DNA sequence: TCACGTATGCTATAATGTGGTCTGACGCGG
DNA sequence: TCCGCGTCAGACTCGTAATTATAGCATACGTGAGG
RNA sequence: GAGUCU
């Protein structure tokens, strides 16, 4: 692909693939020529090293390297390794819908319940604004609909107020050790840039407010919403399940 | 525990016998008759003079052993056409073929995007030029400052030095540890967002409830050109092939198709609010 | 170490104790930086039996 | 006695220890390191000039040409530093260099009259260091930062266990030459010697030897001791050494004379030997049975027959006695090899030698390095003599050969770089001893053995390597060429060597963008140590040992300063008083002590050195002029503490603060501290961004000022005199006579810094200090930078704080803000932040940047200018447009409904689209600054060329007022010189001064003097006219820019952040916090004067953190605050200068045992009232570091402020107005708004772009990322039951390109479906396991 | 134990996202072992219901 | 049948075996 | 007994974007336009 | 590469 700057860049196995084409063409042109043993030798080895460096590159004792000195990331490279594809893009992914801010403190709020920045929420529930703007016939299409939250209009906050209505957000915080890593809150508008988070449930996430992160997913589906309001919610995750205890628990 | 390609390949050349003067011109002309075992011993003979100059060709492109191999070429078309009736030694014309050879495999493998001799011989020049003005000018070559001194064009030279880029790596991380690959931070331009396509379903379904608002004949000819319900997109005169067989009528219809579909953009809510877009 | 500190913070430390001090406080954020790893390799292959 | 400056305002001192000597220069390391690399030195090879002296002379291959080193020099720098940072282009001189093409007759034999060519080449622009420390590399600033390896010479280690679980210490000796092959000595389990020649395969450490041509009975002679054996009449005899059997176990009857000493199987204590040394014993008889095992050393033959009986090394028997002796030998020499203290290693590693002679044994070397190819003797002997014995292959270097001989105990510390046959041997002998349990090992971690490579050695490396790269193409072209047309220049490139350092400068991992948040983090950047990088460790290399604190570390590493992270200690910031010696080891000062009497006399002591003396402690009392007060004072030898007699101390440590770094000397309690908090409190005041007021400190330690004026950001007086000018842009003095050179004009120039970009988009604005006609001394602080306050550092904001509760708005550590903060605009910061716009040139054509663009508002268009360039002052928000630009698109094929969309507005707005530079999205700010940047073919933009106009213009009156004030400073000379010897006031004043070339006096001095001044006079009017010409040229000349690039606009935008919820503040104790919330003023708590409190800060995040210090720092902070409270009470009522110098004097002259006296007194009426009106904002106190303030005297000073002793208050809640219902702590703790502000890391997506191949969302919010669903947060929605949820996550949320678009169009419906499908992540998976090989199906149902 | 009992699992998906990719599938290639998907790893990587 | 970028082709003093980083660790096979 | 190969927590932020060297000229190979 | 939470 070509970058802005006009340059180009490519995979490393585009590399591979040319070593391998090259030596098996030179092989074909020898043989028609009828070359002496050696040489034809020489370009079988080099052969079966393009194929092993292109299949496996380092397994066949010194890895071939590119253009910094760095070993060619060959095939079973981007399959291997933790970041090959199973641990990186298939056991675990990025995520629409997904947002992350500062944590603060929200004493006022009550333990379902969560302080979601304005700016941050609008642009989360884009396509639930869309829906209900068309609904009502304030949006004409899609593209107004756009537009009118670019221009972030007065009726525009009063239908995402009615949306988030009801509307639980998972609340994540890294590292997830254990299943309340991850929790689920009813969000509650908030002028400001910094997620509240209630005091009580600081244990669960090993939250504490000296800059600590967190992020934001919406549930999108009917099923997804009733599972974070049963199953994932503050208020129905107070015992820990490795001991009986309450891990909702003052400090 | 030999077991380089390279030190098992240097250790068969060494192997070999090395050739004088009366027993190259002997086997010259029995090979040039077509002898097989002349052919063969002229090449595993002089395979060492390939080394020499394959190892002084090293760090430029390929590795020292696909470089042998190139040069090994070139030794193959010496020995083809070699004249061992002139008193002139063979090492001498076959120097020539094996750093051809080496030379033309470097100027096409080694570059990703595949660049030809002429630019590549062009390129040659610009870069000499470019030494012998660094020597005196404290200073690196400029674009204009190397075209000055060719008289040749500056896009010219801007184009050549262009191609001159060499390529970054993909899969490289670049954050100095191994923190995100250049494959991450760049998107794939061609796919739209679900937001983007979602807005032409919206305006492809508008447009199937929009041709069953305005007349039946300002939606078969309006349509029939575009190619929006037809099957090919065609032109003003064009649309004649089908019924209309006009031209003055069909662009007077296209454009009352157009006026009165204008009108129902500004009254649904759109015109100048779909305009920027 | 055989010599303990004597002092408490509110007496304050002098430039002894307090390098002395250095030892115990650095292995123990080496310690949450490198040993870390190890507890969560063992959460990751007991996931991965159960 | 004091300075101009600090007159202006006194720092109370409660430190007590008197500083004999002073901080130093604290970027002393980085600039005496370059300046060694560029430094013309002539004998003392030190960079550029070692470098040649290295490589060069090269001779070519052929022998008849050489090229020879004559001499180099720098050009002057094209461009100066501001417009290489401007232009994005690297600040370096040309390097040019005399090199001699000599060439040689090969029909005469050596004659060198034949062609010598002398011309001057270039190679290379070398990139040069700032004043400050720092290299603008690409027109960003950067610094390099110094190394920490192990010292070349020799280590002698040992694997504890690990290999055999037998557990045997396998002892080992590695030579580390400075370049070279590594030569590593080892033991095996069976005790035999081995070889490593650069780590490689082993090899009997006896074949080394044979290489060296030792004969076996030359081996056995160097390591082994011989025991004689006389064969006398029939019995057998040997010669007696009386200690050798010592500790072993008679296996005889052991009988001296006729009389018995041992009894057989008894063990020979002390008192037999003795008693058979007295005795005098030399022969005693044994039996013949003893020999069955002994070693005979020399080979013996029969001289009847001359052929050999035995050979050396051999195990003697019975048999072989007998033979020896019937051939007529009477004497043996056998081996001595008791086990224990003389083990035979080297008798049975010669048992293990497979080769005999020398030959053999370079053969079997050879082998091992180049294994296969057959040897020749000539290929062996070049190859051993070029290991070790080549002064161009290897070089233990100055500090490799004395470390080297400083371990053999040798007396010599110079000597060869090359490995003498004997240095080898006393290695393995020193190897050999430390295995029998004489002699010990060294400890890789010991700074004895750790060394430091600052940058120039750094540069000198790679710019040898740029040389050796260039020695082979030179080498290479002597040989080829004629040698009598070709010359030097053509055979000599300058591009490998620029690359070579080009990479070093640019690529490098100890290259790295200047941390330039604060003063502080620049000055502590620029001391670091990093163990990182080429030639050092890795983080997977890096164990648990190396990252401790070393006992050595004491004066020269901080032990309280290391990244919290994975770098944790293999970076350090070096300490205070610490410095590189000669070698590159570091050093620290220590105040002699003789006869007990504690001299001023100060040595730096490296880290061995250190090891020999007992050193007292800082904190040791001294009796008045002499020595210590205390019988046993406590100090520190063998790198352990304890009591000492007084005749016993050697030293002493120079400060209490040599112990500690520059960051943490800045920490005011750190007594009072936990080092863990400490360190954080440290790396905090790093990330500290200066606020728009840069507010001093209250609570300092001294190190303040120091700061300050190292860093360089202050502009501080060379001269000093009187301020001719000033103005919030430049300060013009006017030098005093004594200082002022009679040669040029005296009028120093300072050019202030106005508000500059930082790297880290923070802003630079250098201040004027001083008022119009100030007098003022050398080393005044003239201008203020960024994070200072009137000459010392000032990095935030003190506030009063109060410890309590509030109704969990303080819950962990959040943070409680009075609204005061914000109006007041304490911690408002300003970011200025830099935005190009770039023109390039596609396959379908250039770029335009017209104001022209397709589908733009009028609104967006009114912003921008003819050009297409928005105004100077405009005021932008996310999405307007700073520079329109538009791009050639390649015939649109629509889709139908384009066509009819483009049909129906007729907007076919040409073949171009819009690829504008816009304000990216929420980032909102005041243009300032807009450049552009063109290339010299092309049409200059109308907006680039009315920029030009001003630059050209400011440039002609900046050269202007400096030749009108340089001319008007000389001639006010000239004047006063004409009076001297010729009376002429008025008369002088009256006819122009444009006409004074003519006038004259006396052939004297005064005469000369009048010279001086016309010479220089027309000296500046031609100067001016070249310099004006430079500037004119600059300004014209076309930038030639990347390929593909056309111009370039740079906008630089000003943006305000005001201090807002989420935004993070510190200490300096390491305690953070996030702002939960801001309190209307009414609400906080409130004194009884009614003064409200500005921060709210958690009680509970002060036991358990166990940093005492912030509390130590409120009491103080407020006992300052008090005493300012009662000057600005006196100032507001005027009252007394009398009355007010008394309280002052009391208050500065408090401390029990105050070391700083202030006899206030001699202050002039004028100086004490601008003193009491800096003091009125707070009395500006000083607690060094170990030396600080006591309880007691911080208790006094809260009692001259009449504030509680307690320093706790009683509030009143500002709510209620009811008190609360028990006393609470305020004071003024200084507080530090961090660079993590809630702005920038604030990130939220719903869709977006998606990744090339995984086809998920990509990552970061600059690319405007999902956040990562990580296997982690998978397996809590395992635990739960969430599997929509999940699967939500795995398909419609990332990979699924259908279900994702299906799934958006269904929640816009209203729909709230998923419809599932196939991630396209594992499409991927299942065709990189097919390219494999490996046939995956899917099977079907 | 804990690692051999997770690559001893009779599903080479789950066995190869664990550990030791390269060896596991060589093996179960070799093997022509056929993976029906019963567990939760399997199931996550084909994006399915748990 | 050229016009114009691309491609192949040949040169004859003699020349004929190559040449960066160097240190983890604790487990488990073969 | 010693070498080989295999593992080694989880997110987040920035910031930037390089080097070398391969001769010169005459016929050979392919497509499009104009006569 | 230098950082921020654990
Ligand atoms: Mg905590
Ligand atoms: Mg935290």
């Amino acid at each position: 692909v070509p970058l802005d700057g006009g340059r180009f860049a490519t995979s490393d196995l585009n590399d591979l693939y040319r070593r391998v084409i090259n030596r098996n063409n030179r092989l074909k042109r020898l043989l028609d020529l009828a070359a002496p043993d050696i040489i034809v030798r020489n370009e079988k080895r080099m052969l079966q090293e393009a194929v092993d460096a292109l299949l496996d590159n380092g397994r066949r004792g010194r890895a071939i390297t590119g253009s910094n000195k760095r070993p060619l990331k060959s095939l079973a490279d981007m399959i291997k390794g933790k970041q090959g594809r199973f641990r990186q893009n298939l056991l675990g992914k990025r995520v629409d819908y997904s947002g992350r801010s500062v944590i603060t403190v929200g004493p006022y709020l009550r333990l379902h319940q969560c302080g979601l920045p304005k700016k941050m929420a609008l642009e989360l529930f884009k396509p639930f604004i869309y829906g209900k703007l068309e609904l009502r016939g304030l949006a004409t299409t899609i593209k107004a609909a756009k537009k009118m939250v670019e221009r972030e209009e007065a009726v525009v906050w009063d239908i995402l107020d009615e949306v988030i209505r009801e509307h639980p957000v998972l609340l994540n915080r890294a590292p997830t050790l254990h299943r309340l890593g991850i929790q689920a809150f009813e969000p509650v508008l908030i002028e400001g840039k910094a997620i509240q988070l209630h005091p009580l449930v600081c244990a669960a996430y090993n939250a504490d407010f000296d800059g600590d992160q967190m992020a934001v997913h919406v549930p999108l589906t009917l099923e997804a919403q009733l599972e974070a309001r049963a199953l994932m919610m503050s208020t129905n995750n107070i015992l820990s399940p490795a001991n009986g205890e309450p891990i909702i628990v003052p400090s | 525990r030999v077991l380089d390609a390279t030190q098992l390949y240097l250790g068969e050349i060494g192997y070999s016998p090395l050739l004088t003067a009366e027993e190259e011109v002997y086997f010259a002309r029995r090979a040039l008759r077509g002898d097989v075992a002349s052919r063969r011993r002229m090449i595993e003979s002089n395979l060492r003079l390939v080394v020499k100059i394959a190892r002084r060709y090293g760090n430029r492109g390929l590795a020292l052993l696909d470089l042998i191999e190139e040069g090994n070429l070139g030794l193959i078309r010496a020995v083809e056409k070699f004249d061992p009736e002139r008193g002139f030694r063979f090492s001498t014309y076959a120097t020539w073929w094996i750093r051809q050879t080496i030379e033309r495999a470097i100027m096409n493998q080694t570059r990703t995007i595949r660049l030809p001799i002429h630019i590549v011989k062009e390129l040659n020049v610009y870069l000499r030029t470019a030494r012998e003005l660094s020597h005196k000018l404290d200073h690196e070559p400029s674009a204009e400052e190397i075209a000055e001194q060719l008289d040749k064009p500056v896009d010219d030279v801007s184009r050549m030095l262009r191609l001159n880029e060499r390529i970054t790596s993909v899969d490289t991380p670049l954050g100095g540890d191994s923190e995100k690959a250049l494959l991450d931070i760049l998107a794939d331009e061609k796919e739209n967002g679900p937001e983007d396509t979602t807005q032409d379903d919206d305006m492809k379904q508008s447009i199937v409830k929009w041709l069953f608002e305005l007349n039946a004949k300002q939606r078969e000819v309006l349509a029939r050109r575009f190619g929006l319900l037809g099957y090919e997109a065609a032109t003003l005169e064009d649309v004649g092939r089908e019924i209309g067989l006009t031209r003055e009528r069909v662009r007077q219809i296209q454009v009352e198709g157009l006026r009165r579909l204008r009108e129902i953009l500004q009254t649904q809510g759109l015109n100048i609010e779909a305009l920027f877009l | 170490i055989e010599t303990p500190i004597t002092a408490n913070f509110r007496e304050g430390l002098n430039v002894l104790q307090y390098f002395i001090s250095t030892h115990g406080a650095r292995k123990g954020l080496a310690d949450t930086a490198l040993k870390t790893a190890n507890s969560g390799y063992l959460t990751r292959r007991l996931v991965d039996v159960a | 006695v004091y300075s101009y400056t600090e007159k202006k305002r006194i720092r109370k001192d409660f430190g007590k220890r008197p500083q004999v000597l002073d901080v130093p220069y604290l970027l002393s390391i980085q600039l005496d390191s370059f300046q060694k690399f560029i430094e013309q030195d002539p004998e003392g090879q030190y960079g550029l000039e070692a470098a040649f002296r290295s490589v060069f002379p090269i001779q070519s291959y052929s022998g008849n040409s050489e090229l020879q080193y004559v001499s180099y020099r720098l050009g002057e720098p094209v461009f100066d530093v501001q417009e290489c940072q401007i232009r994005g282009v690297t600040y370096s001189a040309p390097l040019r260099v005399k090199l001699r093409l000599v060439i040689y007759e090969r029909e005469a034999p050596e004659g060198t009259v034949k062609d010598i060519k002398e011309q001057e080449v270039y190679m290379g622009e070398i990139p040069l260091m700032t004043d400050n420390g720092t290299f603008v590399i690409n027109g960003t600033e950067r610094v390099i930062v110094s190394q920490l390896h192990r010292s070349p010479g020799v280590f002698f280690d040992s694997d504890k266990g690990k290999t055999h679980s037998s557990g045997k210490v396998l002892y080992n000796a590695r030579i580390i030459p400075y370049r070279g092959s590594w030569l590593d000595f080892e033991f095996d389990p069976k005790d035999n010697l081995f070889v490593r020649i650069d780590r490689r395969r082993k090899l009997p450490a006896t074949i080394i030897l044979r290489a060296l041509n030792y004969t076996t009975e030359q081996i056995l002679d160097l390591f082994f001791e011989k025991v004689i054996f006389e064969i006398r009449d029939n019995k057998l005899q040997m010669e007696l050494v009386p200690e050798r059997l010592r500790g072993e176990t008679a296996s005889f009857d052991i009988e001296a004379n006729g009389k018995v000493y041992v009894e057989k199987g008894r063990r020979i204590t002390a008192r037999h030997i003795r008693q058979l040394e007295k005795d005098d014993v030399k022969l005693i008889e044994v039996p013949v049975e003893y020999i069955a095992g002994k070693v005979v050393a020399k080979d013996y033959i029969d001289e009847s027959t001359g052929e050999l009986i035995c050979a050396a090394n051999m195990e003697l028997s019975l048999d072989l006695l007998a033979k020896l002796s019937q051939s007529g030998h009477k004497r043996i020499e056998t081996l001595f090899t008791n086990d224990l203290d003389h083990g035979p290693y080297i008798s049975e590693t010669l048992r293990v030698d497979p080769t005999n002679d020398r030959l053999s044994a370079l053969v079997e070397i050879y082998r091992m390095m180049r294994p296969g190819e057959p040897p020749t003797r000539e290929a062996a002997e070049s190859l051993f003599e070029n290991l070790f014995f080549s002064e161009d292959r290897y070089d233990l270097s100055a500090v490799g050969r004395m470390k080297f001989n400083r371990s053999l105990l040798r007396e010599e510390i110079e000597g060869s770089g090359i490995l003498s046959k004997d240095d080898i041997i006393d290695v393995m002998k020193k190897l050999i001893d430390i295995r029998n349990g004489k002699g010990e090992v060294d400890d890789i971690d010991h700074l004895g053995n750790r060394r430091i490579r600052s940058v120039g050695e750094m540069a000198e490396n790679q710019f040898r390597v740029g040389l050796v790269r260039v020695e082979r193409a030179v080498k290479e072209r002597l040989s080829l060429g004629d040698l009598d047309t070709l010359m030097p220049q053509d055979m000599i490139n300058a591009k490998p060597i620029s690359a070579a350092v080009k990479e070093f400068f640019g690529s490098s991992q100890l290259s790295q963008f200047m941390d330039q948040n604060n003063p502080l983090s620049e000055i502590t950047h620029k001391r670091r140590i990093s163990a990182l990088g080429p030639g050092g460790l890795t983080r997977e290399r890096a164990g648990f040992e190396v990252r401790d604190v070393h006992p050595t570390h004491y004066g020269r590493v901080c032990p309280i300063e290391t990244p919290e992270g994975p770098n944790i200690g293999l970076i350090n910031s070096l300490s205070v008083y610490a410095q590189t010696n000669e070698y590159g080891f570091l050093e620290t000062p220590y105040r002699k002590v003789t006869d007990g009497v504690v001299t001023d006399e100060i040595h730096y002591l490296s880290a061995i050195e250190e090891g020999n003396y007992v050193i007292a402690q800082a904190n040791s009392n001294l009796d008045e002029e002499g020595h210590f007060v205390e019988d046993l004072v406590t100090c520190r030898s063998k790198g352990e503490s304890s009591l000492f007699s007084r005749d016993q101390v050697d030293y002493m440590d120079v400060s209490t603060q040599q112990v500690v770094s520059v960051g943490a000397s800045l920490i005011p309690f750190l007594e009072h501290d936990d080092a863990n908090r400490a360190l954080m409190g440290a790396n905090m005041q790093r990330q500290a961004v200066p606020t728009l007021r840069a507010d001093k400190p209250l609570v300092g330690t001294g190190m303040e000022r120091a700061v300050a004026v190292d860093s360089g950001v202050t502009a501080v007086a060379k001269r000093g005199g009187v301020v001719q000018y000033v103005d919030a842009s430049r300060i013009v003095i006017k030098v005093n006579e004594d200082e002022m050179y009679p040669g040029e004009a005296g009028i120093d120039i300072y050019n202030l810094t106005k508000y500059t970009r930082s790297n880290q988009n923070t802003c630079i604005n250098q201040m004027p200090c001083v008022s119009l006609g100030e007098p003022v001394e050398r080393g005044d602080v003239l201008a203020d930078g960024p994070s200072t306050d009137l000459g010392e550092l000032a990095l935030g904001q003190n506030m009063r704080v109060a410890f309590m509760p509030w109704n969990g708005y303080n819950f962990e550590d959040s943070i409680l803000v009075s609204e005061r903060v914000v109006q007041e605009d304490r911690f408002t910061t300003i970011h200025i932040q830099e935005l190009a716009c770039v023109s390039r040139d596609t396959k379908l054509g250039p770029e335009e940047i017209t104001a022209d663009i397709p589908n733009v508002g009028e609104a967006a268009l009114s912003k921008l200018d003819e050009s297409g360039i928005v105004y100077i002052g405009a005021e932008v928000t996310g999405g307007d447009i700073l520079v329109g630009k538009v791009t050639p698109k390649g015939e649109t094929q629509l889709t139908p409904e384009e066509k009819l969309l483009r049909a129906i507005f007729g907007e076919k707005a040409s073949d171009v689209k819009d690829s504008s530079l816009r304000v990216p999205n929420g980032v909102s700010g005041t243009v300032i600054d807009v450049q552009v940047f063109t290339r010299d073919g092309v049409e200059k933009d109308k907006r680039a060329l009315e920029i030009e106009e001003m630059q050209l213009k400011q440039a002609k009156k900046d050269l202007s007022e400096e030749l009108q004030i340089l001319e008007a400073g000389l001639f006010s000379r000239i004047r006063a010189v004409l009076v001297a010897g010729g009376v002429e006031a008025e008369k002088l004043d009256k006819l122009p001064r444009d006409r004074w070339l003519e006038l004259g006096l006396t052939d004297e001095e005064k005469q000369n003097q009048l010279e001086q001044l016309a010479e220089q006079y027309d000296e500046l009017k031609h100067e001016f006219e070249k310099k004006l010409e430079a500037k004119r040229r600059k300004i014209t000349q076309g930038d030639d820019l990347a390929p593909g690039v056309l111009k370039i606009v740079k906008v630089y935008l000003a943006v305000k952040r005001r201090i807002q919820p989420g935004d993070k503040m510190a200490g300096r104790h390491g305690n953070k916090g996030v702002i939960s919330k801001i309190n209307p003023i009414e609400d906080m708590p409130y004194d009884e004067n009614g003064t409200p409190v500005d921060i709210v800060l958690n009680p509970l995040g002060v036991p358990s953190r166990m940093n005492i210090g912030q509390i130590l720092e409120t009491h103080l902070g407020m006992a300052a605050k008090g005493i300012g409270d009662k000057i600005n009470a006196m100032l507001k009522q005027q009252q007394e200068v009398a009355k007010l110098r008394e309280f002052i004097q009391r208050a500065y002259d408090l401390g029990a045992d105050v070391r700083q006296k202030v006899d206030l007194s001699t202050f002039s009426d004028e100086e004490v009232m601008r003193l009491a009106e800096n003091l009125r904002k707070g009395m500006p106190i000083a607690t060094p570091v170990f030396d600080g303030a006591k309880e007691a005297e911080i208790k006094e000073l809260l009692k001259l402020g009449d504030l509680p002793t307690s320093g706790q208050i009683r509030l009143y809640d500002g709510r209620t107005g009811e008190q609360f219902e028990r006393p609470v702590t305020v004071g003024y703790m200084y507080m530090l708004k961090l660079n993590h502000l809630v702005d920038d890391k604030m990130h939220a997506r719903s869709t977006g772009s998606y990744s090339l191949v995984t086809q998920q969302p990509l990552g970061g919010k600059a690319q405007f990322g999902g956040q990562r669903f990580g296997e982690m947060e998978v397996w809590a929605l395992e635990a739960y039951g969430a599997a929509y949820t999940l699967q939500e996550m795995l398909t419609v949320k990332s990979d699924d390109v259908n279900g994702r678009t299906k799934m958006y169009k269904n929640i816009v419906d209203g729909n709230h479906q998923m419809e599932p499908g196939m991630p396209e992540s594992f499409n991927v998976l299942l065709k990189e396991i097919r390219s494999l090989g490996i046939n995956i199906e899917l099977e079907d149902e | 134990g804990i690692t051999k009992a997770s690559l001893a699992t009779e599903s080479f998906i789950s066995a190869a996202s664990f550990q030791e990719t390269t060896r596991v599938l060589t093996e179960a290639a070799v093997a022509g072992k056929r993976d029906e998907l019963r567990g939760l790893k399997e199931n996550v990587i084909v994006g399915r219901l748990i």
